[PDB]
């Protein structure tokens, strides 16, 4: 087993298509576990003004009783058969999985059914649920990681449904009403839109039957979304009574297609992460996290590859005090145009290493395995296998990180996003000058 | 008196855009015109009469030099 083989021997996801457009997928395994969830192309980036929150909203409602089962009794269920029932809504994707034992399959995709189609959307219910999503929202106001991250989409797609939220302004959350909840379940949660994932020790054939006998009566066989435009901008929330400085910094990134994800994986890769209780400090590679720990400018960094389906953020995500915002602005910048214009061979090399790690670990337990299943027949519309990612990965060199970076980070406007004492955060201008080199 | 601590100040978001996405030289005409003209009316009576006493003055003193060498019938 040469790694190769290993890739090899991994067991393929097979995919069907019921119908009514469900695209019933499964991967079979030994585990006597499974994780079964269906991935709807629902999101705030689907939601209007006036509907932003709505999906937060109904996905809060569904596991909170459903038409045959009534409140706890669906809850009475779960617990009842050791099956832990979750959810998350991302801005262009939500989904229910329930982890249940590889026996409790017949059960589980029932409950899916009646989760999905068969909501309550109860009146009292739904006004228990406002102020828990109004007590949600305020404790996220104090998500100094969250709050930065959201502020970077709206100073970046200003304008465009993708700088909307998900949980929504407060003030449509007290506005909205029943009649738009379940004029999005209805809009929204369609047939053709749902994918039912299920990873572990679950026989595909079985899963199609399960289906067909639950989820056929679904909508038969429309909000697909507007390009939105990224917008060069910054917002400063300039709090000084905040300990630290959250600081995020992105440039427009490529989609789920454009296969120059893979490449800039890499470079981001390279850059790495950071963070005060790590390990070797001033030996890691990344030369942004060496000189970090050797002159403790910051006490964590990250660089992220948020992609929607038809753009994306690529850049990166620092946490560091009011004194150090500059210098670390600058080391930043400096070493994405070192890769920008000289890459080398060797660090390349630990860029693919690291991105093989990454791919390969992080898919590993019935949940990420389902996860990726029903995110990648909604973005990629078909699961990538590992080998393709392993060739893929191979195919990465210094000259192609070179001019994929050239092509995302050099003389491009950026999108700044920084909160706390960010009065050190240089000037737009200076960031801008940052984005190009005299020297090259 | 560096960047860094300056002062104190909280609750304060600004919103900027790059300067490669805004124009230049937005309503230089439509909205310059009427600020300049605000802008003049507003220190116009307060930067003038100096200026036209002075001008008075000007005139008087030079009419009145070239009088007082006028042969004077006397
Ligand atoms: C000429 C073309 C450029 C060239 O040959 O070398 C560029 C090269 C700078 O390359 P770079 O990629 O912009 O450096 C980025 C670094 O992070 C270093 O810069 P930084 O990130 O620390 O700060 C950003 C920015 C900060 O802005 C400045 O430093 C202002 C530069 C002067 C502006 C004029 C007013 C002040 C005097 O730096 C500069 O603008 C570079 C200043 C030095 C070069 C220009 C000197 C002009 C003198 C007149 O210049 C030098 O290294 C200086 C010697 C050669 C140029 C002068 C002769
Ligand atoms: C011995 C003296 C040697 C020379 C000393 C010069 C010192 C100033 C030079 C540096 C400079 O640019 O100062 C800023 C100053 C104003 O800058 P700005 O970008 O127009 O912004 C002014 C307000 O922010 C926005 O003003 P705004 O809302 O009225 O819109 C812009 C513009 C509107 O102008 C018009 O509508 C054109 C009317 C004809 O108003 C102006 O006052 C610009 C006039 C430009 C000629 O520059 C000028 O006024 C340019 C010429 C300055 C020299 C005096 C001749 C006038
Ligand atoms: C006279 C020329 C210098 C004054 C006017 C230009 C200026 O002040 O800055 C622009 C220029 C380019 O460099 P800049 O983008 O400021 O910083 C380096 C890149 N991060 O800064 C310069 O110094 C440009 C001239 C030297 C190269
Ligand atoms: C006062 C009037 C302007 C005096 C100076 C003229 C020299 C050139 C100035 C310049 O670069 O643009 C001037 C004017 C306004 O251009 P602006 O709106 O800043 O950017 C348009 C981008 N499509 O754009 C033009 O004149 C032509 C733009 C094409």
């Amino acid at each position: 087993a040469t790694y190769a083989q290993a890739l090899q021997s991994v067991p393929e996801t097979q995919v069907s298509q019921l119908d009514n457009g469900l695209r019933v997928a499964s991967e079979q395994s030994s585990q006597p576990t499974c994780t079964v969830g269906v991935w709807i192309d629902a999101g705030s980036r689907y939601e209007n003004e006036k509907n932003n929150g709505a999906g937060y909203f109904v996905e809060h409602l569904a596991f909170k009783g459903t038409k045959n089962r009534p409140g706890s009794a669906l809850e009475k269920e779960v617990e009842s058969m050791g099956a832990h029932l979750n959810a998350y809504s991302t801005r262009e994707h939500t989904a229910y999985y329930i982890k249940a034992l590889s026996k409790d399959l017949p059960k589980a995709v029932e409950l899916l059914a009646d989760i999905v189609q068969n909501c309550s959307l109860e009146d009292s219910q739904i006004e228990k649920e406002r102020d828990v999503i109004l007590q949600e929202l305020q404790e996220n106001d104090s998500s100094m990681r969250d709050v930065v991250f959201d502020y970077l989409h709206a100073t970046a797609f200003q304008g465009t449904p993708l700088a909307q939220s998900v949980e929504g302004p407060s003030e449509n959350v007290r506005k909205l009403s029943r009649a738009d909840l379940t004029e999005y379940v209805s809009q929204h949660y369609k047939a053709p839109r749902m994918v039912l994932a299920a990873a572990g020790g679950v026989e595909h054939r079985q899963l199609l039957d399960l289906a067909q006998k639950h989820f056929s009566s679904l909508s038969g066989t429309v909000p697909a979304f507007t390009p939105c435009r990224f917008t060069g901008s910054e917002i400063r929330h300039r709090d000084d009574a905040l300990p630290l400085a959250h600081v995020a910094i992105a440039v427009e990134g490529p989609g789920w297609a454009n296969p120059d994800n893979v490449p800039l994986q890499v470079a981001n890769a390279i850059i790495g992460h950071y963070d005060s209780t790590y390990g070797g400090g001033t030996h890691m590679s990344s030369t942004l996290a060496s000189v970090a720990a050797t002159r403790k400018l910051c006490q964590s960094f990250q660089t992220f590859n948020i992609c929607y389906a038809e753009t994306g953020l690529l850049g990166a995500h620092f946490v560091c005090d009011n004194m150090s915002i500059d210098d670390m602005m600058f080391f930043l910048q400096g070493q994405w145009m070192r890769l920008c214009t000289s890459a080398t061979e060797s660090e390349v090399v630990r860029g693919k290493n690291i991105l093989r790690n990454a791919l390969v670990s992080h898919l590993d337990g019935t949940t990420p395995v389902c996860e990726d299943i029903g995110r990648s027949l909604l973005t990629y519309g078909r699961r990538i296998p590992l080998a393709e990612w392993e060739s893929r990965i191979a195919e990465v060199d210094a000259s192609v990180v070179r001019e994929v970076c050239s092509k995302y980070f050099y003389d491009q406007c950026p999108a700044v996003a920084g909160l706390g004492p960010i009065e050190q955060l240089p000037d737009y201008n200076r960031i801008r000058s940052g984005m190009f080199w005299l020297r090259f | 008196r560096e960047f860094g601590h300056l002062t104190r100040m909280r609750h304060v978001i600004t919103y900027s855009l790059s300067p490669f996405e805004q124009r230049a030289f937005p309503h230089y005409f439509t909205k310059g015109i009427p600020n300049v003209l605000r802008r003049t009316r507003a220190c116009i009576l307060r930067v003038a009469p100096p200026f036209v006493v002075f001008y008075l003055v000007y005139t008087w003193g030079t009419q009145e030099f070239e009088k007082s060498k006028r042969k004077n019938p006397a």
